[PDB]
């Protein structure tokens, strides 16, 4: 038994960033780079069914991204993934979600496990595209936004619910092998706050295949916009707390 | 040239964002003679041909496939078929739990433009622009879709304008595509509730508040002030309060609520979409780059448990 687990270690920014020169990124100086909330509970979820299944079952990780994406890697190893594979070359750089998609399916492929799991979106970019792509070029069975997860290594269908507008859920069931995207909260994981490399030519892909110049968007510019303003209480909390009062009443 | 817009249904009514689609969609078009065809796909679906006969749609096809409600093998060769038919440039489905289950499958297999969640789009001359977020929403990132003869793109939900009035479209049939789907859906389900946060005032807090032994003095501070206590999606996930005081997109929208505390609360979309039109917002967040300040009347940059201990003692 197999279960993969792509994650995304994503990228937040420091106070008074600056987006770049050419204008079409932010700068690099501002970044603080972490594991993707959603794939903490994606990671946990492939643990929990390792743990209940009597019989062996391999976790296995996978991220495509530059050397700095091994520090998250680790910290996947070490809270119990049994391995960790990150693919990458330079003229990968910008892939965009769909082609971040073929390349790892191009892994999958050769892992050949028995479930694809991902998270629902990135913190950063929220494409909310990248799990569904892989199912795509997998041509494999999927289900997006999984609240909750009925599954025994090596059944042929799983029963999953998914978590809707307004709260409700539906339960699927699903043909197994298949893509999830994974939702927040459908457990607690655990531990809450070597590496396998893999190049373009492992997988069968070149230049072409990568990068931004195969993306199915073009970016024109990134820019900070002018956003709505709040009327910000200065002062102690004494008076700040006044404020509030005031406001309630008047109410 | 064409623009189709995929409605949106569910447990037989339908979602109000399709009527946000086609406001979308007549905005965008370049002239008065290009057409809106609206698709519904679904095995009982034409009884949602009333409720999108409506202005803005010129063309509305009902398209009869293997289920009910929403599934995501059925909706993707279904929505290709109706590209196919109706050879749109644009193609508009709203940013929803339904689109997430196919809108980037239907993208891969293809040469189309795609992009997600947009919340800006227009025309320059005959170029499309579609404006998204970036980095937790601190940045606007706008894309172009160069060579590309037909886009899709996923429309953020309230941002667009539904047009008023009723409409006289042609009105056709289609079978989809004989797929047998590799899912089959089940029961819908409401999880294992004391007050409805459809109620005028609220307090609610957020993972600012750190661990579950500090929400009793939010309930405290709520009980004194005649306010209800709500809460973001992260203290409900983790059992501090119910999910029957979540706020936002898969929670409640606090339709009634006229003034709104949001302590600790960093303001996701996804919270945003639940309260963001209270008529009243304070937020007390120690981050004064948080997206909650964006559309607070009042923000207090300060540290959620000092103010709470302040208000407490001045009530
Ligand atoms: C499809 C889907 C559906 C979702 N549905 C919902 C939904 O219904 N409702 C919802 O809320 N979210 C929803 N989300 C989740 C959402 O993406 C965010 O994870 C969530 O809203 C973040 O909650 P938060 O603001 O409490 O936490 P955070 O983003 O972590 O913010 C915590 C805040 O507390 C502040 N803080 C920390 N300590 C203090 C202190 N001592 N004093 C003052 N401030 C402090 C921080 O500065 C920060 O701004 C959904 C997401 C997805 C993709
Ligand atoms: N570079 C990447 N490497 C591996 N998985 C990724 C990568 N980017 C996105 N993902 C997967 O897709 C999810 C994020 O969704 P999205 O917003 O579509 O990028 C993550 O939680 C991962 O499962």
């Amino acid at each position: 038994m197999k279960i993969l687990v792509a994650v995304k270690q994503t990228a937040a920014l420091e106070e008074d960033f600056e987006i770049r020169e050419d204008g079409m990124d932010v700068d690099e100086d501002f970044m603080m780079y972490d594991l993707n909330e959603w794939d903490d509970f994606s990671l946990e979820e492939a643990m929990k069914i390792k743990e209940s299944s009597d019989t062996d079952v391999e976790v296995v990780v996978v991220s495509v991204g530059p050397d700095r994406v091994d520090e998250s890697l680790r910290k996947c190893l070490a809270k119990g993934a049994d391995r960790a594979v990150r693919v990458w070359d330079d003229a990968a750089e910008g892939s965009d979600a769909i082609v971040v998609g073929r390349i790892l399916t191009e892994v999958i492929k050769k892992e050949a496990p028995d479930m694809v799991f991902a998270g629902v979106q990135s913190s950063d970019q929220a494409y909310a595209s990248t799990g569904i792509s892989v199912a795509s070029y997998l041509n494999w069975p999927h289900a997006a936004v999984v609240a909750d997860l009925q599954y025994k290594p090596g059944d042929n269908k799983a029963v999953i619910r998914r978590e809707l507008e307004g709260g409700m859920l539906q339960e699927v069931e699903i043909n197994c092998p298949a893509v999830l995207t994974i939702q927040l909260g459908i457990n607690k994981p655990r531990y809450a706050s070597p590496i396998e490399e893999v190049s373009l030519a492992d997988i069968g892909l070149s230049a072409n295949d990568v990068g931004a110049a195969q993306s199915m968007s073009r970016v024109r510019r990134m820019y900070i916009p002018e956003k709505g303003r709040a009327t910000m209480i200065e002062g102690t909390i004494s008076e700040q707390a006044a404020k509030i009062i005031q406001i309630i009443n008047e109410f | 040239s064409k623009i189709l817009v995929i409605a949106e249904h569910r447990r037989n009514d339908l979602r109000p964002v399709s009527l946000e689609l086609i406001g979308a969609a007549n905005g965008l078009k370049k002239s008065g003679e290009d057409k809106v065809v609206v698709a519904v796909i679904g095995s009982q679906a034409d009884a949602f041909v009333p409720a999108l006969s409506v202005n803005g749609v010129d063309e509305l096809v009902v398209v009869k496939g293997s289920s009910i409600d929403f599934d995501p093998d059925v909706f993707e060769a279904s929505v290709s078929a109706l590209i196919a038919a109706h050879n749109p440039s644009v193609v508009l489905l709203p940013h929803s739990v339904d689109s997430l289950g196919y809108a980037s499958s239907l993208a891969s297999k293809t040469g189309y433009g795609f992009a997600t969640d947009v919340y800006i789009v227009e025309y320059q001359g005959d170029e499309l622009v579609a404006t998204r977020g970036g980095y937790n929403q601190k940045v606007n990132v706008e894309v172009d879709f160069p060579g590309k003869s037909t886009v899709v793109l996923t429309i953020r939900p309230s941002v667009f304008k539904p047009l008023e009035g009723a409409g006289s479209p042609v009105v056709s049939n289609v079978d989809a595509p004989s797929v047998q789907s590799r899912s089959q859906n089940k029961d819908y389900v409401e999880v294992g509730d004391i007050d409805i946060t459809t109620v005028d005032f609220i307090m609610s807090i957020g993972r600012g508040i750190g661990e579950e032994t500090n929400v009793e003095q939010f309930r405290e501070l709520a009980d004194e002030a005649g306010a209800t206590l709500c809460c973001s999606r992260p203290i409900a996930d983790a059992g501090w309060l119910p999910k029957s005081r979540q706020v936002g997109q898969s929670g409640k929208v606090v339709g009634s609520c006229k003034l709104y505390v949001a302590m600790g609360i960093s303001g996701s979309i996804q919270h945003m979409a639940g309260m963001k039109h209270v008529p009243t917002i304070i937020a007390v967040n120690t981050d004064p780059g948080a997206s909650i300040f964006t559309i607070a009347k009042y923000g207090i940059v300060a540290d959620i448990f000092d103010i709470e201990e302040e208000l407490k003692a001045q009530l």
